[PDB]
């Protein structure tokens, strides 16, 4: 139940909450208050989507589902069977990613590192409460939100792209893709890197960060170094949330119409609006 | 159907590979312990995997993982509860005895080596064309602890030749003697360095270094764990 | 505020670094580039030197070739006129030869005569750089993973291109040069196959792309939480484990109940991201040439 170095860590100290009352494990996992509040919010909910599982008729995960009210309920709440299952859930949902993350600022303060861990976690906790939270009140409605179940909140992510067109045109989804790309291409090279350089070729040393460095250098003519790209994959990944985030918080809000037609703007231009040629004329 | 083929055929590829990757990660730490340091009865479902031998550069040997593994230093807490799973308290001071947010591990006396073979990092003072070359220079800047006193002024920065970073401020004491400080540990400002993790009375319990021109990884970990567990220690 | 290390509070600076020699032929080597102390806010300040040898010359010429081939066109659909050419400059698009030439090199250059070219030319820049990251691993002594993944990315780049269009008998079938046009291809392509959330590779494909950025993004603080302690010194620690690394699989151990270690964790990081291209380009190469809906096969498999 330990390994082999665990002991010196497991210390008293580091609890928001409750002082020594929960200062404990149980087998490898931490507990504290917020491992309490995580398993009751959890298993509140999983309970929830059981029983909102039968009044709909299935014992089946590719078929289980449960939906915002409807779209006339506007903000308001709903019968248990037609749109406040869903409501209470994502009330239990949020509840136990916050106290999730906070759980997770609990460890890091026994163990004296630093809070990046559950900072990083509460940007895709905030990307979640844009789909079902922020998006939905601005919007007028619990019934935008996404719905829970496997292959019915794809459906709904369908649904959502093609009101607008081809969602492809929402130009802060672009800069979102283009960071998920990119963050892909960069933790592709750094675990390749770092193996390359501990694994050498057969019977060789191990190398070194200074190989690591060469090896990008000679590459393409720079390397971002051992702490820069820790930093890149974390600033990578973290955008790459954010603008998923704002390209939903801005549709179906400040943007409507299909997206394809935003980019008139630029083509619409004074000094090129009317010049004759190219697509546009 | 083809497409049947290559889904079945990836699920159980998957598979594998979580097991590879699970056992590849049981490299350290593994086999699991009782709280006491005797082998726990349950390992879990996966074996440790077999041995690998990483050749270190410089004729510093190499390391043969999983292998017998071992603490090598004594750990002063005591269990605060008759069965598994609850905290160990300190015997004496936690900070001093290195426990807690304050642990380090017994890595190798020796210093970390550049691919040259040279030590990693040096203080800049010894460092051939090094200097600071943006942000405001904290060299003789008095030091201030959380408590709002000053424990010292820095005298250096000690920089890593290869990667070109500043990795720790030296400080210096009442008494004349220094001090490292990580450089993720302090805050520079226009007109002090600052430290959130340890008040002034705390510094002189800095672990000192034995050479004044270069840090051993096992002096670095006493270092930082030190200083770290200021966090929880101090206040 | 307590400090976060995203961003270097002081910059320090030496000689330029040169790089380790080992087997590399030094003659291919420039010299350093400039030092910008914008970058080393974030990562190092130092460009080059790069190393260019002969494969690398190819690469990069050919490379430029792609991009002028397709520029040249772009200026042609734009009547040479400066303003237009910026005015539409998502909306060109170079295309590929009209079904009816099924794979021949025959089409006018006009109507996807050009279109190969550039393809020619992107073809031996991607193949050319790819032996490029083998060779700079192995003038240095390193494992071979660089090259290993990249393969995984020019998979789905050539299936894309090159072997669906092929099985499927045509050139017109590959994605053409633009920036609208690509992305308008990308949704006719799902539409026409009965909807790419229906492909299970598609999803597989997600669920990597997912997590690569949960892993990174919590690999990356991670290392930053205990960089305190060193972590980002990932060789070394590989080497002769230190508190970072014990912090770093403890904190994971007592959230989730498991952990890596300081090797292990990339290992886990190069397989999330190789698998986004793997199963990406297995569901593609599979579309049309196998499978003509996915929505259809769903319903039987
Ligand atoms: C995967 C399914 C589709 C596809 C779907 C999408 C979708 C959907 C999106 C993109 C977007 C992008 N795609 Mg595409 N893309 C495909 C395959 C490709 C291929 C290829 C060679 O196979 C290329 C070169 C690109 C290139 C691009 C970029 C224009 C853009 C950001 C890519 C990125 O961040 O990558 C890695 C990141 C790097 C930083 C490394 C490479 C650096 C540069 C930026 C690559 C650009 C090359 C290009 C020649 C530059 C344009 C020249 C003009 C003067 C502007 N796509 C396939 C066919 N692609 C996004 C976008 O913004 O489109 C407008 C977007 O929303
Ligand atoms: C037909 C579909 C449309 C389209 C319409 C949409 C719509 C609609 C949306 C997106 C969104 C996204 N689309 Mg788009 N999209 C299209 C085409 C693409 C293409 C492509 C190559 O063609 C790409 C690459 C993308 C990529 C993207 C991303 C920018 C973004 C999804 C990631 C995200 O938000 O994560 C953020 C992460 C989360 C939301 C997860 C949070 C996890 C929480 C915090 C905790 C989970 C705990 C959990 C319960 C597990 C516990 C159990 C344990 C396992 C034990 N789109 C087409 C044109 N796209 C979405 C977006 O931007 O959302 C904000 C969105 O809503
Ligand atoms: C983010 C933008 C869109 C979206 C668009 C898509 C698209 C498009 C796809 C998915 C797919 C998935 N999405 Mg979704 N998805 C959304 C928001 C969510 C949320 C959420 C709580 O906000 C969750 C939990 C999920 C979960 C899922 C999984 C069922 C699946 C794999 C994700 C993954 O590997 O991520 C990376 C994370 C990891 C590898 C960590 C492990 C995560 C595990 C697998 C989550 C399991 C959750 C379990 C099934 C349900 C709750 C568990 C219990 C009730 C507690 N999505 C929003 C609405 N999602 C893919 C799929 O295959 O769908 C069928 C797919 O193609
Ligand atoms: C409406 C559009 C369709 C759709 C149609 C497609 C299509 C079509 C495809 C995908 C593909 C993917 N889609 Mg989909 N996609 C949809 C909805 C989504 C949603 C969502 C939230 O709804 C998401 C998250 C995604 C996500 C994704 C990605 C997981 C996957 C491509 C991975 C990748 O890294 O490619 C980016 C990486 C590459 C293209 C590799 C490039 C490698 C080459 C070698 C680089 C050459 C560089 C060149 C030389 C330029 C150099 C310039 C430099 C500056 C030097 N899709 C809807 C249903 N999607 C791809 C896939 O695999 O499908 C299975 C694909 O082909
Ligand atoms: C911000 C950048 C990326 C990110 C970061 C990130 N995620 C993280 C963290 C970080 C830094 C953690 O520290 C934390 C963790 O512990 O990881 C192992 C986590 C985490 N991210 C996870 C999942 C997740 N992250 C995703 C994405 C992302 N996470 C971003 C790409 C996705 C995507 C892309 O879809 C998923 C699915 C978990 C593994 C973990 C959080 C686990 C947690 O909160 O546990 C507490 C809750 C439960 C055990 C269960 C709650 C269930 C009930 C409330 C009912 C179910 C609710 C309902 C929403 C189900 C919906 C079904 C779907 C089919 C729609
Ligand atoms: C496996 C998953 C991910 C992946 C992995 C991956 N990619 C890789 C590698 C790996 C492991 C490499 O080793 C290789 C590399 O070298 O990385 C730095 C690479 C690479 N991935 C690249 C791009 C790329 N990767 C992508 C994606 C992905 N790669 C996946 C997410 C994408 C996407 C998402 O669309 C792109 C666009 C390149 C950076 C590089 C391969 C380079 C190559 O083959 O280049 C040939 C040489 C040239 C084209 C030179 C021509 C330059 C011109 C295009 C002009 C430049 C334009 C302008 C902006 C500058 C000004 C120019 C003026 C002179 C006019
Ligand atoms: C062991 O250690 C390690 C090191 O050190 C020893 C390292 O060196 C490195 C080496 C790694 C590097 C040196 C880093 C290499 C660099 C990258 C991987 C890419 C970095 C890219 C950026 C700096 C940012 C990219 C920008 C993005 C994704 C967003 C903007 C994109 C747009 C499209 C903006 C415009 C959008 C609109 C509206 C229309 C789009 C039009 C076009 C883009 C055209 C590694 C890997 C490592 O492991
Ligand atoms: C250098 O450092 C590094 C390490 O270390 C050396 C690390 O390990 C890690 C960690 C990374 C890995 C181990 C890689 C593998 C991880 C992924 C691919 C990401 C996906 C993770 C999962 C799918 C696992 C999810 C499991 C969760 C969220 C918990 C499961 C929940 C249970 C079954 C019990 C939960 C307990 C509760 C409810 C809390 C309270 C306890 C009780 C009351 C009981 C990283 C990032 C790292 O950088
Ligand atoms: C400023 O003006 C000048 C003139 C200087 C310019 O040069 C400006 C330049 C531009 C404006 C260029 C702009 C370029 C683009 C917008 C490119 C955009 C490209 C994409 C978005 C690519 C998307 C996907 C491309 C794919 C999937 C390519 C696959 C290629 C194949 C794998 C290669 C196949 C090879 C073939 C078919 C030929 C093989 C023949 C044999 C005999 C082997
Ligand atoms: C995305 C896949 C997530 C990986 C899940 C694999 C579970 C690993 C559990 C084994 C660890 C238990 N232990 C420490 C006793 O070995
Ligand atoms: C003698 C002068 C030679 C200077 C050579 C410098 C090369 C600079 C290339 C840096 C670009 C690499 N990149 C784009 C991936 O960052
Ligand atoms: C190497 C990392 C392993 C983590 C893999 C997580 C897989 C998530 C499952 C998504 C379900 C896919 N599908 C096609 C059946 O829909
Ligand atoms: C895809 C979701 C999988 C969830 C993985 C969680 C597994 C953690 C197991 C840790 C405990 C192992 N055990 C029983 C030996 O203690
Ligand atoms: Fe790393």
């Amino acid at each position: 139940a330990l390994l082999s170095f665990e002991r010196k860590y497991r210390v008293p100290g580091g609890t928001l909450v409750g002082g020594n009352l929960f200062d404990f494990w149980v087998g490898p996992f931490y507990v504290g208050f917020f491992g309490v509040a995580t398993f009751f919010f959890a298993a509140l909910g999983i309970i929830l989507i059981a029983w909102s599982a039968v009044l709909q008729g299935t014992w089946n995960p590719q078929l289980i589902s449960v939906y915002p009210p409807a779209l006339e309920y506007g903000l308001g709440g709903a019968p248990l069977a037609k749109g406040g299952l869903w409501q209470i859930i994502t009330i239990c949902a949020t509840g136990a990613f916050v106290s999730w993350a906070l759980r997770e600022v609990e460890i890091c303060r026994k163990l004296g590192i630093g809070y990046h861990i559950p900072f990083a976690f509460a940007f895709a906790i905030l990307a979640y409460l844009t789909l079902v939270l922020f998006r939905p009140v601005m919007m007028g409605a619990w019934g935008y939100a996404a719905p829970y179940g496997i292959w019915t909140h794809l459906d709904w992510v369908s649904n959502t792209g093609y009101t607008y067109g081809n969602f492809h045109y929402n130009p802060a989804h672009m800069i979102a893709i283009s960071f998920f790309f990119t963050n892909a291409l960069a933790l592709a090279l750094h675990g390749a890197l770092v193996l390359s350089a501990a694994n050498p070729e057969k019977g060789k040393e191990m190398r070194t960060p200074d190989h690591e460095d060469t090896f990008f250098r000679d590459l393409v003519g720079y390397s971002i170094g051992t702490l820069g790209i820790h930093r890149l994959g974390l600033l990578l990944s973290l955008s790459a949330v954010f603008f998923s985030a704002l390209c939903m918080i801005i549709t179906g809000t400040i943007w409507f119409d299909q997206w394809v037609d935003w980019w008139q703007w630029w083509v619409k231009l004074p000094w090129w609006a009317n010049i004759p040629g190219g697509i546009n004329g | 159907d083809l497409a049947s083929l290559a889904i079945y055929s990836f699920w159980i590829f998957l598979a594998g590979l979580i097991y590879y990757l699970q056992t590849e990660n049981m490299r350290e730490g593994y086999p699991l312990e009782n709280e006491d340091g005797t082998p726990a009865a349950n390992q879990g479902p996966f074996p440790l995997p077999k041995p690998k031998t990483f050749i270190l550069p410089h004729g510093r040997g190499t390391l043969t993982v999983p292998g017998p593994e071992s603490e090598d230093r004594p750990i002063a807490l005591a269990r605060t509860a008759v069965s598994e799973g609850f905290p160990h308290a300190p015997t004496g001071d936690p900070m001093k005895d290195g426990v807690g947010p304050a642990s380090w591990v017994a890595r190798r006396d020796l210093p970390e080596l550049d691919g040259h073979g040279h030590n990693k990092i040096k203080p800049m003072k010894a460092a051939a064309g090094f200097h600071v070359s943006a942000g405001k220079n904290p060299i003789g800047l008095p030091v201030r602890g959380c408590d709002l006193e000053i424990a010292g002024k820095v005298v250096d920065i000690w920089v890593d030749i290869p990667e070109q970073m500043a990795r720790f401020l030296e400080v210096e004491l009442k008494d004349g003697s220094t001090r490292l400080l990580p450089m993720q540990m302090v805050k520079v400002q226009s007109n002090r360095v600052h430290v959130n993790a340890l008040s002034s009375d705390l510094f002189a319990g800095i672990p000192t270094i034995k050479s004044p021109t270069e840090v051993t990884l096992l002096e670095e970990d006493k270092i930082c764990g030190y200083v770290a567990g200021g966090l929880m220690y101090a206040a | 505020a307590e400090y976060q290390n995203i961003f270097s509070q002081v910059q320090v600076r030496g000689p330029a670094d040169l790089g380790m020699t080992e087997d590399v032929n030094l003659a291919n080597r420039s010299g350093v580039g400039p030092f910008s102390t914008l970058l080393g806010w974030f990562g190092n300040a130092q460009l080059g030197p790069i190393y260019l040898g002969s494969l690398g010359v190819l690469s990069l010429f050919s490379g430029l070739m792609w991009f002028f081939t397709i520029g040249i066109w772009f200026w042609y659909q734009a009547g040479w006129n400066p303003a237009v050419f910026l005015r539409d400059l998502f909306f060109f698009s170079l295309e590929p030869p009209a079904p009816e030439y099924g794979l021949s090199f025959a089409a006018p250059l006009k109507e996807g005569g050009l279109w190969l070219i550039a393809s020619f030319f992107m073809f031996v820049a991607v193949w050319s750089w790819w032996g490029r990251t083998y060779l700079r691993a192995q003038a240095l002594g390193m494992g071979k993973h660089t090259a290993w993944a990249f393969l995984s990315a020019i998979w789905l780049w050539m299936v894309l291109g090159f072997i669906r269009p092929i099985l499927m008998g045509s050139w017109s079938e590959a994605v053409p040069y633009g920036i609208f046009s690509h992305l308008d291809w990308t949704n006719n392509f799902s539409l026409v196959h009965g909807n790419l959330f229906y492909n299970p590779f598609h999803g597989l494909s997600i669920a990597f792309l997912y997590g690569s950025a949960l892993l990174f993004a919590m690999h990356g603080a991670t290392i930053l939480a205990v960089s305190r302690f060193g972590g980002e010194r990932e060789l070394e620690q590989i080497a002769d484990r230190g508190t970072a690394a014990e912090r770093a699989a403890l904190f994971w151990r007592w959230t989730m109940g498991f952990n890596a270690t300081m090797e292990g964790i990339h290992r886990w990081a190069i397989w999330m991201a190789v698998l986004v291209t793997l199963t990406g380009g297995i569901g593609i190469l599979l579309s049309g040439t196998v499978v003509d809906n996915w929505y259809v096969w769903g319903q039987n498999h």
